[PDB]
RNA sequence: UGGAGAGUUUGAUCCUGGCUCAGGGUGAACGCUGGCGGCGUGCCUAAGACAUGCAAGUCGUGCGGGCCGCGGGGUUUUACUCCGUGGUCAGCGGCGGACGGGUGAGUAACGCGUGGGUGACCUACCCGGAAGAGGGGGACAACCCGGGGAAACUCGGGCUAAUCCCCCAUGUGGACCCGCCCCUUGGGGUGUGUCCAAAGGGCUUUGCCCGCUUCCGGAUGGGCCCGCGUCCCAUCAGCUAGUUGGUGGGGUAAUGGCCCACCAAGGCGACGACGGGUAGCCGGUCUGAGAGGAUGGCCGGCCACAGGGGCACUGAGACACGGGCCCCACUCCUACGGGAGGCAGCAGUUAGGAAUCUUCCGCAAUGGGCGCAAGCCUGACGGAGCGACGCCGCUUGGAGGAAGAAGCCCUUCGGGGUGUAAACUCCUGAACCCGGGACGAAACCCCCGACGAGGGGACUGACGGUACCGGGGUAAUAGCGCCGGCCAACUCCGUGCCAGCAGCCGCGGUAAUACGGAGGGCGCGAGCGUUACCCGGAUUCACUGGGCGUAAAGGG
């Protein structure tokens, strides 16, 4: 009454580039997985199968769209992949982006060659570019019967048995030993297969040369001993809709796909702060993450964990050590394909949801309510790309907004919601176009809010351009508290970057020792509104070096308005120029959409500075405003086919074009 | 889902379907006898209170009426009626009012 | 629990000589031998005068730190009294004096309170016949305070119970120093207890 | 057996006077810390909604069967398959589901509290007393057959039993109308008339046990009625038609406009009617010298409500929380023709909120329903779990040990402080280990007796191998507030009306005991602070215990 191996979990994740198949692979995988019939909805987030003995933990959701994040996570968590491709779609310009951040975690993936039956559908078109685009070792597993319409069956080389399939409704397969013909196009393959399989075992290499078989035992020895390294990538095939190189790939998991066991054991830390191996041991101390919470209708606040160490159980305590919490793990549940599954217990390596607990929110770490209370690693980046002006209607829907974002950043911690540090608007953030329409879909329906959707202002500057002198007198004596504050400056502009830099030039001194003081609080503070359209008039050089005064009409601030009447007006006299901001960017592009991407920074008001290969693209440094920038993450990854990128950094401040000076007048 | 204290129920329809007839009887009848009374027909309407008067009590048996509630129609019946029959009548035959 | 840290230190600050180490506040050095004033950085320096709270405050200290009770106990012990049917002062003192953990001390069995108690919890102690291990627990008139048996032969008993041959015991206690036995005759009474307290003062001081 | 004041209006004084603080309390939350145990206690908000599971049943000693396992087989063989007993399934009938458990929405009211009245009534089961249990008929499920349905179930024939129903008898005796007697609101008698009883089971079978019927009495539990007491607003002053009374009916266990008919104009109100706001009331709880002031959580009593609302049925009792009908709102199934529901029961889910627990173990004990018993049900209860939420007890060590290490701080640089503190030296030994290990449980039952007294015997532990006991046993968790005055406890450095503090007065603008850190100190200690709210201080709404010439206050 063992039934738990660890060596027969298989925890994968389905990720793709859009069209793909991953969703329609996936209900498929589970209903082989499980059609029994013995004389006797992605229904959240991860989901248990059991194929030929061994459990298997599926997390497909990917989708790679813009925003990944959660195709990310899950890989994470999870053990294996299957980046599954379409075969149809062959000049396949996003064939790529997913495997490439696969190995940026590190985590093994076989391929999968789906839409074989749809039109151009060409199985080595894809190799003829999944080493073309990419740069794997991959295997072709099988060979088509007939290629794309007459796709009937399919052949085994490592093992070389034949396979066929009378329809699609995925009931009369059978197989029936290779067709007449092809046979021969086989051999070659099988060898190159046993021969590439030779990089891992030299026992099926010795063999090789000796002429003798490499057992079917051992062969599949060197390819798994191998596939696991992140060296060999075993494409199959298959029409996931037609029912085809499904059950055929179902082996081609288990047989090639790592096990909880297989996998570099999970980083951690102390309370006291040092890494620390986390064993798969069901019997070391417990320590699991949480990822996916969600409501249930039926049993309240479900918490989706993957146990590293230890073992969870049914009527225990843990305690969230990210947020200090003794939690009561009351329930534990297995998402099955079509059933909850009420098991006892998640023994290390394993998934599922916990019923109860309540401040455990995404990828926090719970310990046994007495083991070493630490916390594991987790920390991803996948930070923003396009953000967007959200402004609450009346002062009504600032409160429908406030409400909207306290669930909906708990619920989705991926974006960022900041106040415009200069200007009210609140800026969300998303990762992408499709992330930040959707919330303005649920957040202005799920939440009824209605605010206004436009873009994002510019921090601008005002200055000016030639030094000028102007008087700074005030005078009020009609009789008493006489308000006698006089003076004059040297306000001259500094190079656009200076900032503020005050002269206390008076010779004897005609304005007294007490009032330069409170004289430098009128030229500072006066230069917060522009003499064109009122923003912080920067970049310049203050000189008092005259300004009189009276032995009792003087004020401590009577002298505040008389050095504050001297910058209301040498920076209207001496030409006032609008300044702007311009960040410095970088677009990591392939050189083959380079010649669109440089062009397109100019006719974006940008000067380009510089291409330094990097890999196998080319960074391009510049400068652009930031009026010109709105949008610009569905304009690169327009130019590019998604295999565009970039960074952003602020540096300077420069006047406008003198036709976005008339403008700037609103 | 049930509870088998339906079989309260049940019974509750046939007990009340029960004395809700020996109920509306003792009525029925109760008039059909003050109304003779009334009417002149000394004997034959003491004769019909004095039936009356058996169901009456008959009823007290059961759980249709009890303690006064039977006492309390008697009292009443044989006291309209009395009070109707010396409407010029002398209490003829041998009912169920004394002498 | 029973406060722990340096005392050869309350002994100062109040100014008033304690026997918070039994053996060596005897010795030329209570530590208030040698450096007799208030601790800190201070300590040594013409005090400013006391005022009417400081003081109440400060007598209450000391008595309390003579039984080394928490502040809480003390308090029900004091609020304890009030209610009870005599002179609140003598009464007071009459339960502090009841302390198990004190008729150790007074008894002999322990050279200071600090250690008394921890004797009385560790079970060498006994009431009576059966052994009790609470400090706050109560002796009441006509008891038998003796050192469990299989405590009799531990070095600390002897030479504490040694010292005893000749000196004398409190007229509300008898001492037997060979069966290291013990009544307690009658409840102590005012004098009987020479303490450099004042209860006046602490009464008053729970008055505000 | 009981009463403490202080800070703040002035240049200074006295008075009036407001603000503010020290105390105690809390179903508590928040912050920083957090070791053990015992006993308490834990949705104060949405009386918002709720997935799942369980919270009320039980008698074969009331009756007839269906199904299954035994006897002996009815007959000559299986036949018309009968019988006696032990499992079961539902149906009849019998009690119990009206108690127990939850909640405070409503309610300012005979709701509650208290003291009384019932010549105006009721009370299943339980005690004691009296007399009875005589004949007869009779249906409906169950069951068989047939029909409608998706389902829930439902309809139609035909059997059949009983403590189910019905008629006749006997009526100790009771119920009625009338008369007389005593009495005095309908209370007792008494005569004529009239009307009503009932059931059978088990055994050891002319004698018991459990039942039945009528009547009287007791006990317990109630209904209704009444005097008194029961918050804020007159910037709510007038309210009222079944309204107030009467007569006669109906109605009820029973009084009464509780209802209806018809008469009469009356009933209520500054002793605050009517209206509006708020609230469940009490025993008690907190505070207080007291008088008084708040309050009504847990425990006990009463009430009121079970999604909102109306209504009856059965019954001793309900207008019924896990009963019924209907309206409405919500949840679910649907073959869309119609169906099933009600956590303010236990546990849990979600929402709200600053915030309040396990979908736990046991019927061993107590208590309740049924039963002759055996026994069955029992989220009531007895326990365990989680939370310093509270209170009580306990540990983080004890005795030694320098004219006194180091580090750190202060310094007139001589030295002072931290301080016996550490170190170091012995000694006891929380934790933790092997071993032993309950009280709560002695009845129901069984045997003697007489199934009476009394005597003897047996089965019964969830907590729990827990508490506790004996042996073995390692020096083994401290924070938090404060340090200008009230108010215990000060120095240095940063800082420069900044940053910040702040309960009040106020502190901060280059030497700050007031900000920030440090050393040191004070208080208290598994706690310490903050925030709400109540009493106190506040004789500051003054009955105890104040005032009005100018302080607020005399009415033309
Ligand atoms: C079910 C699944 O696995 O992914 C689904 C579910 C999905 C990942 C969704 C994309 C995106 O909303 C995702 C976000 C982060 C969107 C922002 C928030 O609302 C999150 C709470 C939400 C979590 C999952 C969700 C809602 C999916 C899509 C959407 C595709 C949309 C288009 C227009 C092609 C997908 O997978 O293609
Ligand atoms: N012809 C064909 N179409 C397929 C196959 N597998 C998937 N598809 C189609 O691919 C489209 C997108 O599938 P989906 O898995 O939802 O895309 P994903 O969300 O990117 O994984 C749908 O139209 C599917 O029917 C296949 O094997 N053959
Ligand atoms: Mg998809
Ligand atoms: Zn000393």
């Amino acid at each position: 009454k063992v039934e738990y191996d660890l060596k027969r979990l298989r925890n994968i994740g389905i990720a793709a580039h859009i069209d793909a198949g991953k969703t329609t692979t996936t209900e498929r995988i589970l209903y082989y997985t499980g059609r029994i019939h013995k004389i006797g909805t992605i229904t959240a987030a991860v989901t248990t199968c059991f194929w030929k003995d061994h459990r298997i933990n599926i997390i497909d959701t990917p989708g790679h769209v813009d925003f990944t994040i959660e195709v990310e996570r899950s890989m994470r968590v999870l053990d294996g992949a299957i980046v599954v491709f379409d075969s149809s779609q062959g000049v396949e310009p996003q064939s790529e982006t997913v495997w490439r951040q696969a190995e940026k975690y590190k985590v093994p993936r076989i391929a999968f060659a789906n839409k074989m039956d749809k039109t151009g559908a060409d199985l080595w078109l894809v190799i003829r570019t999944m080493q073309e685009r990419l740069g794997a070792r991959p295997v072709v597993m099988q060979l088509p019967i007939g290629r794309e319409d007459t796709f009937s069956g399919i052949i085994d080389v490592l093992r070389m048995k034949a396979y066929t399939y009378g329809n699609d409704l995925g009931t009369d397969i059978r197989e029936i030993p290779i067709p007449e013909e092809y046979l021969d196009q086989a051999r070659e393959y099988h060898e190159k297969l046993v021969e590439v399989a030779a990089d891992f075992d030299e026992n099926i290499m010795l063999k090789y040369l000796e002429g003798e078989e490499p057992t079917e035992e051992e062969l599949v020895a060197a390819i798994r001993k191998g596939t696991i390294d992140l060296k060999i990538t075993p494409v199959f095939l298959g029409s996931a809709l037609k029912n085809k190189g499904v059950q055929l790939l179902l082996d081609a998991v288990v047989d090639y796909l790592p096990s909880p066991l297989d996998i570099p054991p999970i980083k951690g830390t102390t309370p006291e702060g040092e890494v620390v191996e986390i064993h798969p041991d069901p019997n070391g101390p417990l320590a699991a993450l949480a990822f996916k919470i969600m409501a249930d209708p039926y049993v309240g606040r479900l918490t989706f964990i993957r146990v590293y160490s230890g073992t969870l159980t049914s009527g225990s305590y843990v305690y969230n050590t990210t947020k200090g919490r003794k939690e009561r793990v009351a329930r534990l549940l297995r998402m099955h394909a079509n059933h909850r599954e009420e098991v006892e217990e998640l023994k290390a390596g394993d998934l599922g949801a916990v019923v109860g607990l309540k401040e455990t929110i995404t990828g926090d770490t719970l310990v046994g309510e007495d083991a070493p209370r630490v916390i594991l690693e987790s920390i991803e980046v996948p930070e923003p790309v396009i953000d967007v002006a959200i402004e609450p209607k009346t002062k009504a829907d600032q409160e429908k907004l406030s409400q909207a974002l306290a669930r909906l950043a708990e619920e989705d911690p991926t974006f960022r919601v900041s106040t415009h540090p200069e200007t009210g608007q609140t800026i969300i953030s998303g990762m992408g176009e499709l992330h930040l329409e959707i919330i303005v879909d649920r957040l202005k329906r799920e939440f009824k809010v209605d605010a206004n959707v436009g873009k994002p202002q510019v921090a601008y500057r005002e200055t000016i351009t030639k030094p000028v002198d102007v008087e700074g007198k005030f005078i009020r004596q009609t009789g008493g508290r006489g308000q006698y504050g006089h003076v004059k400056i040297k306000v001259e502009p500094l190079p656009r970057g200076s900032g503020f830099e005050f002269v206390n030039a008076i010779v004897g001194g005609v304005i007294p020792k007490e009032y330069i003081p409170a004289v430098q609080k009128g030229i500072e503070e006066a230069m917060q509104s522009g003499p064109l359209i009122g923003f912080p008039v920067v970049d310049i050089k203050v000189t008092l070096y005259d300004g009189s005064y009276h032995e009792v009409d003087s004020s401590e601030m009577a002298f505040k308005i008389a050095g504050s009447m001297a910058i209301k007006e040498a920076v209207q006299k001496g030409d006032p120029v609008i300044l702007e901001p311009i960040m410095r960017v970088e677009v990591t592009t392939p050189e083959e959409y380079m010649g669109d991407v440089i062009g397109d920074l100019n006719a974006r008001r940008g000067q380009i500075l510089g291409m330094e290969p990097r890999g196998n693209a080319q960074v391009i440094r510049a400068f652009v405003p930031l009026a010109e920038m709105f949008g610009y993450a569905t304009d690169l990854r327009s130019k590019t086919q998604g295999r565009g990128s970039f960074v952003m950094f602020f540096d300077h401040y420069q006047e406008v074009p003198k036709q976005v000076q008339e403008k700037l007048i609103k | 889902r049930n509870l088998s204290a339906l079989k309260r129920h049940r019974q509750s329809l046939k007990r009340r379907l029960r004395n809700k007839a020996k109920k509306s009887a003792i009525k029925t009848l109760s008039k059909k006898a003050i109304q003779l009374a009334q009417e002149g027909k000394a004997e034959e309407a003491l004769k019909i209170m004095r039936k009356a008067e058996s169901l009456i009590d008959k009823a007290a048996k059961g759980s249709t009426l009890h303690k006064n509630a039977a006492a309390r129609r008697k009292s009443r019946l044989m006291r309209k009626v009395r009070q109707l029959l010396e409407a010029a009548g002398a209490p003829l035959i041998g009912g169920g009012l004394s002498a | 629990g029973r406060y722990i840290g340096p005392v050869c230190r309350l002994c100062r600050r109040e100014g008033v000589k304690l026997y918070l180490k039994g053996e060596r506040c005897y010795s030329p050095k209570c530590a208030m031998e040698r450096r007799p004033y208030p601790p800190g950085q201070h300590g040594q320096k013409r005090a400013r005068r006391p005022s009417d709270y400081a003081v109440r405050l400060r007598e209450k200290q000391k008595l309390r730190r003579i039984y080394g009770i928490s502040e809480r106990q003390f308090r029900n012990l004091f609020e304890e009294a009030s209610k009870k049917k005599g002179v609140t002062g003598s009464v007071f003192l009459g339960l502090l004096e009841s302390r198990l953990d004190n008729v150790v001390y007074r008894l002999g069995f322990a050279v200071s309170r600090r250690q008394a108690r921890q004797l009385v919890r560790h079970g060498h102690i006994t009431v009576n016949g059966r052994r009790v291990d609470l400090p706050s627990y109560r002796v009441r008139p006509g008891d038998e305070i003796a050192v469990a048996e299989k405590s009799r032969n531990l070095e600390l008993i002897r030479q504490n119970l040694e010292a005893m041959k000749g000196r004398k015991v409190g007229p509300w206690l008898s001492l037997d120093v060979e069966g290291m036995k013990g009544k307690f005759l009658r409840l102590p009474d005012r004098e009987d207890l020479a303490l450099p307290v004042n209860e006046q003062l602490v009464i008053e001081f729970y008055s505000r």
